[PDB]
């Protein structure tokens, strides 16, 4: 009933990410939680009022001994306690004074207080311990002076009571979260051998033991039904995600058992020797999974660490530096959930960016193969309007109907636009024309030919655009889906007629403000799509400008079922709303003029730029499926465009790139909690206005540089004069226009900012005066 | 046996012809390939293997030239010259390396006997020098060559099958790659060994405390290095997810990392990282240039001059008031 | 008195902003480019790959001179001054 | 170690000497790194990062520290001396 | 060119010092 997985695909990264994922939370999650434990290892071991908290009066109703109290409350209870004086506990000793107890309990009937049965049994009268109100008025003053047995807990509200409606109820909040070992890493009594760092090895343990059974079941058990694409979908059957993740989990729970029964030393080895084997099976196990089935065992764990958590735990148990160090374990303890809650949306984040990283290898392949049996050389080095008919006949037609890999999946098209408004020819120039003298864009049909409307509407109609996807943007303007369409043929010899009769029969001599011709490519191997695009522009008549893209994509379909992309949209919408809900609730705490600083800056982007990824990818998917089922219907009579599935995919992957940056920036400026390593982060902002001052000089004074090479440079031609002499400190070769061509200079002068930012970066050493004398100044006080 | 390609690891198996020795035959063969169609749509790879000897030199060569066919389209070539002897013992020099050999054999056996009686009887931790952990990297990365050159050195007999028959085809392939693992063995070895030097050049005060600067500032160095190498694989990644399929530069993360630091030295050429995006490209390049050179790179200085400044004055001090 | 003296000292940096803006935009360079490309580059005779800047021979200025500068001498179009 | 390892491909670590010449127009930032790239997959490339995080980070740093602190020093002393006469 | 940056930045920390002084008392 087991299988040796073969080497099957290449290599699955969902396991892999997850596994690194948890082994890196929980090294984090166990030095914060070592930094908390040897803190309160050696130490550490509005409730009290004014009212008389002690009873004096006894005669011979005392001992040389201590005291306990325990209470619970709304999430909040105490504990024991031991203090002493000067007295040494003296016979009813009248101490009425209380420390700082962590017994932050509420005005309800829960609290039970006994003594140390030092000797025989006290049958002193005490009447209580009491507090009226100090600072909230927590308790009530109501002492009843009960005593009971020999150190028996003596009732009380706000001596043989052994009964199991008050006896084994105690422990419904005595050893509740002392033992529900999820929700209990931060809530370890005193006096107890846990360390708080056996738990975070219990529980990374129960998580890898959860993933690797998981992984096993799916990828090994295949010998009832292959358990994989017969019924078991990867969409929620409610009756097979679950019930593979309740039994891993039952079959797992005694090797956990084992060891909390040996903690409650050397098994810290043996967790860790246990959790590499298993997060190495699970890995190796991992090669053989299909998409669908990854999602399928990403939602089986969940659901076992989640019946773990709230099925089987829950029935567990039934078988001067005082007012700091509560701040400092409450920023702990904020510290620990913050870094939980990040990781989960680092995770998230990781899942939703490279959850496919195979298709990305192939892709750049797959496009340059494209380019280069396309002879995109040729293609971009035309200038006039009558080679492309040419190269369509000679390199295009062999192609689409030279039958080869990348199959075709749908015909051609050529879209022309008009534009109504012939242009008129211009006298040589200088050029570099913005083509501006376009008006407006001819609506109309027309016959064969040009306009002639004999009997009806035109054989060439103008095929008003489509509502979704268009805008391809280019130099002359930015463009749309309409154009009166050609469809070249279907097979090779009757495209060759269509051609010459486009030829012969003015159709691209005289408007013709674009080409427009577009293809697309399956490739079935590594299952990917191509949208190909080739424009020609012409600014003015006998003068063309040409562009090509290859976008290669995938096409995710909503329809699908249960992907991973809508899974990660969903779950990066939930944490987009977390942060939003937050930010608005902190935000009004505050109410105006919170624009100030950039802590609130930094929140309102993280938010956009999430709900932007989320957003994007349920679009590229309703697109994909919508031009899915449009192409369906009919292949040979519609072209069924997909160049708006393939820019939705590009701005996806950008936005998700972005928010993976943000949140690697995050966390590499949330290493100043190391005492000797916060001070570089702050230096960086201690010395900000002198960048920014340097910058601002450096940038005019690289203008004014800048003006006298221009002015210098535009005289003449080489006479090997001091101009050039003057001017041959810069730019390699006494002018090399400014470094970037001219072309590329009116075209994003910010990469050339850059470039020679890059050429002259001697100057920007300059910072480094700043950053060293801060860095002398921050480092020489914390000593 | 494999041989990790480009595109991925090709087995040694297939389907293989052997050619001949004068010309006529093997064109007859190459065209009788051709004719009938031996390249298709489903090849994958193809290997072409063979052998010189160079008589006047002694001093074997190895051609293999590989064409890769991917599945999305194309043709990969890469090519492998490899130089060996296999005959050594020829000549005096031959025999004078053999008796280096051996003596660099005793040598190693004598460190490592000193290596185990200095760690069994006393300082069992060991491990808090930092000349201790080069040692134990030298001792086994030279252990790990002389076993390579003994497995690799006995393990001729392909010369002698050949050498009784020569109308065949050479097997020369193992021993080449032994080879070129035993030559990038030995490079680690001796740059580790010239790195050791510095244990012993120690002579005076202005060696002294440049040394005991460095060693004082690794630590402040190593700290502010891990958020530096965070940034850069951020860029790194980030680069790699945006431009990753058209500019040929940023295909894998290695080369992007690679690319990134030859941005560093002044390597790039804008033109590709522009075309590939409008926007996001220039913003990539601008910042990253910003960042590491105007930020990154000058904090470095700042540690290293605060270590040095104090490590100075406090040696000053100590000696002038002493 | 110093914001006083800014906003002419603006008003000059502007004015002399727009005369320089008026000298580098006289598109003259491109006339200078184009016509040494005609006079410079041109060869000689199509039978001969030399054209004046790569000239090694005085039989090579013979050529120079009835030839390559009699053709863009004597023809976008340009006017003889003498 | 770069004459060891690219010293029969790539013609510009082809000598000892030559090797050297590379090293130093290394740092001057025009050396191709396509050849070193395809002579060695591994170790080549890590050779050439770890070479320029090295030049780049800790050692020009080191001299520019070593100049300010001796400038400092000179320019307190002397001042220390001409100040007190 | 690591000797004007030396220059450089003695006459930045000069003159912080010098600024720093003369801030306190006035
Ligand atoms: C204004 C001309 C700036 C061009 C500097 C030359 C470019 C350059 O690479 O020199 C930077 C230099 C560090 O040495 P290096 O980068 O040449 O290897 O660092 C320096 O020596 C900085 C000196 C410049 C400071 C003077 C600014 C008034």
């Amino acid at each position: 009933r087991f299988v040796f997985p073969e080497p099957t695909a290449d290599v699955n990264y969902i396991v892999m990410l997850t596994c690194a994922v948890c082994l890196v939370t929980y090294m984090v999650m166990a030095a914060i939680l070592h930094k908390l434990d040897q803190l309160d290892a050696s130490r550490g071991r509005r409730f009290k009022y004014e009212i008389l908290v002690k009873t004096g009066w006894g005669r011979g109703s005392g001992t040389t001994a201590h005291v306990g109290i325990m209470l619970y409350g709304v999430d909040s209870r105490s504990g024991h306690r031991h203090l002493d004086g000067d007295r040494a506990f003296h016979r009813n000793s009248l101490d009425i004074f209380r420390i700082a107890t962590p017994h932050s309990l509420g005005s309800v009937w829960k609290i039970r207080v006994w003594h140390d049965n030092k000797g025989l049994s006290p049958a002193w009268f005490l009447q209580h311990v009491i507090v009226r109100d100090l600072q909230t008025a927590r308790s009530a003053f109501f002492l009843v002076n009960d005593w009971l047995s020999v150190e028996t807990e003596a009732n009380g509200g706000l001596a043989a009571l052994l009964r199991f409606r008050r006896l084994l109820v105690a422990e419904l909040q005595r050893g509740f979260f002392d033992k529900h070992i999820w929700l209990s890493i931060w809530d370890r009594p005193p006096r107890s051998r846990f360390t708080r760092i056996q738990r975070a090895t219990c529980c990374v343990l129960l998580i890898c033991l959860f993933l690797g059974a998981n992984a096993v079941w799916y990828g090994a058990v295949g010998d009832s039904a292959y358990s994989t694409g017969h019924v078991s979908r990867l969409s929620p059957l409610s009756v097979d995600t679950v019930a593979v993740g309740l039994v891993s989990s039952v079959v797992v729970y005694p090797v956990y058992l084992a060891i909390l029964f040996l903690f409650r030393s050397l098994a810290h080895g043996l967790s860790l020797l246990l959790v590499a084997v298993a997060v190495a099976v699970s890995g190796w196990v991992g090669a053989s999974f299909p998409p669908g089935v990854s999602v399928a065992w990403l939602l089986s764990s969940s659901a076992s660490f989640l019946a773990s958590f709230l099925g089987w735990e829950p029935l567990k148990v039934l078988l001067f530096l005082a007012k700091e160090e509560a701040r400092k374990v409450k920023r702990l303890h904020g510290m620990l959930r913050s870094l939980l809650v990040y990781m989960l949306f680092l995770l998230v984040t990781l899942l939703a960016s490279y959850g496919d990283a195979s298709c990305h290898g192939h892709a750049y392949r797959l496009q340059s193969a494209i380019k280069q049996e396309l002879h995109s050389r040729a293609f971009l080095a035309i200038t006039r309007s009558e080679e492309l008919w040419p190269w369509m006949a000679h390199v295009l037609l062999p192609y689409v109907h030279g039958n080869q890999s990348s199959p075709e999946l749908g015909p051609p098209r050529l879209r022309q636009v008009r534009l109504q408004e012939a242009l008129y020819p211009d006298p040589p120039g200088p050029r570099v024309h913005t083509c501006s003298a376009a008006g407006g864009f001819s609506t109309s049909d027309y016959d064969v030919g040009w306009e002639s409307p004999h009997n009806g509407s035109g054989t060439w109609a103008y095929s008003a655009p489509d509502l979704l996807g268009a805008w391809s943007w280019g130099s002359c303007a930015v463009y749309d889906s309409g154009g009166y369409v050609q469809e070249l043929g279907l097979s090779l010899e009757e495209s060759r007629d269509r051609l010459r009769f486009l030829q012969l029969h003015n159709w691209l001599d005289n408007r013709s403000r674009a080409v427009f011709l577009e293809l697309t490519r399956y490739s079935p191997a590594v299952g990917l799509h191509a949208a190909v695009t080739l424009r020609l522009e012409f600014p003015a008549a006998g003068r063309a400008l040409a562009a090509l893209s290859v976008r290669p994509f995938a096409l995710r379909r909503l329809s699908a079922g249960l992907s991973l992309p809508l899974l990660t949209s969903v779950c990066l919408l939930l944490f987009a709303v977390h942060f939003a809900v937050a930010e608005a609730r902190t935000w009004h705490r505050e109410g105006r003029w919170r624009v100030l600083r950039l802590g609130a800056w930094a929140r309102w982007l993280l938010v956009a730029l999430t709900a932007a990824t989320a957003l994007v990818r349920l679009a590229q998917l309703g697109a994909a499926d919508r031009q899915w089922t449009r192409f369906v219907r009919g292949r040979p009579r519609r072209f069924t465009s997909f160049d708006q599935v393939a820019q939705l995919s590009s701005a996806a992957r950008g936005l998700a790139a972005s928010l993976l940056f943000l949140l690697l920036v995050k966390a590499a400026q949330q290493l100043r909690f190391v005492r000797q390593w916060s001070v570089f982060g702050k230096t960086l902002c201690r010395a900000l206005p002198e960048l920014l001052g340097v910058t601002l000089g450096l940038v005019v004074l690289g203008v004014a540089y800048a003006q006298l090479a221009i002015l210098l440079v535009s005289s003449c031609v080489d006479s090997l004069w001091s101009v050039a002499q003057a001017l041959l400190v810069l730019c390699p070769g006494t002018g090399l226009s400014t470094l970037c061509p001219a072309e590329s200079w009116h075209l994003s002068p910010l990469l050339c900012v850059g470039l020679w930012a890059l050429r002259l970066w001697g100057a920007l050493r300059l910072g480094a005066v700043i950053l060293r004398w801060r860095y002398h100044a921050l480092r020489g006080e914390l000593y | 046996s494999s041989h990790w390609g480009i595109i991925a690891t090709y087995s040694g198996a297939g389907y293989y012809l052997d050619l001949s020795r004068t010309r006529e035959e093997t064109a007859a063969q190459v065209a009788s390939l051709k004719k009938n169609v031996w390249l298709d749509r489903g090849t994958r790879a193809t290997f072409i293997d063979f052998s010189v000897y160079n008589a006047n030199i002694n001093l074997f060569c190895v051609v293999r030239l590989l064409v890769e066919f991917p599945a999305t389209g194309g043709v990969i070539p890469s090519w492998q010259f490899q130089p060996l002897k296999l005959i050594r013992y020829v000549t005096t020099f031959d025999f004078f390396l053999a008796a280096c050999e051996i003596i660099f054999c005793f040598f190693i056996f004598y460190y490592v006997v000193e290596e185990i009686l200095e760690i069994r009887i006393h300082k069992l931790h060991y491990f808090r020098s930092f000349w201790n952990c080069l040692d134990v990297v030298i001792v086994v990365l030279s252990v790990v060559a002389i076993g390579i050159n003994i497995y690799r050195t006995s393990n001729v007999e392909v010369l002698l099958q050949f050498l009784e028959d020569q109308n065949t085809f050479p097997n020369f392939e193992h021993l080449a790659y032994w080879q070129i693992q035993f030559n990038n063995i030995a490079a680690v070895t001796v740059f580790f060994v010239w790195i050791k030097l510095f244990k012993f050049i120690n002579f005076n005060r202005t060696m002294s405390q440049l040394s005991t600067t460095m060693s004082r500032c690794a630590k402040d160095l190593f700290g502010f290095a891990i958020m530096f190498f965070i940034i850069f694989l951020a860029y790194a990644q980030l680069a790699y997810l945006v431009f990753g399929t058209q500019v040929d530069d940023f295909s894998t993360f290695q080369e992007c990392i690679f690319t990134q630091f030859r941005i560093i030295l002044g390597d790039i050429n804008f033109a590709e990282i522009e075309e590939a995006n409008r926007v996001l490209g220039p913003i990539y390049f601008t910042t990253f240039v910003f960042f590491m050179f105007f930020i990154l790179l000058n904090m470095f200085l700042a540690i290293i001059n605060d270590t040095y400044s104090e490590v100075k004055s406090d040696l000053a001090q100590q000696k002038a008031e002493m | 008195s110093v914001l006083r003296e800014l906003v002419t000292y603006l008003l000059f940096l502007i004015v002399l902003c727009i005369l320089t803006y008026g000298m580098m935009s006289s598109n003259v360079y491109y006339y200078t480019r184009m016509m040494s490309q005609l006079f410079l580059d041109t060869p000689v005779s199509k039978t001969e790959k030399t054209n004046f800047k790569t000239l090694s021979s005085m039989e090579d200025f013979w050529k120079f001179t009835e030839g390559s500068l009699l053709d863009g001498l004597y023809w976008y179009e340009n006017l003889l001054l003498g």
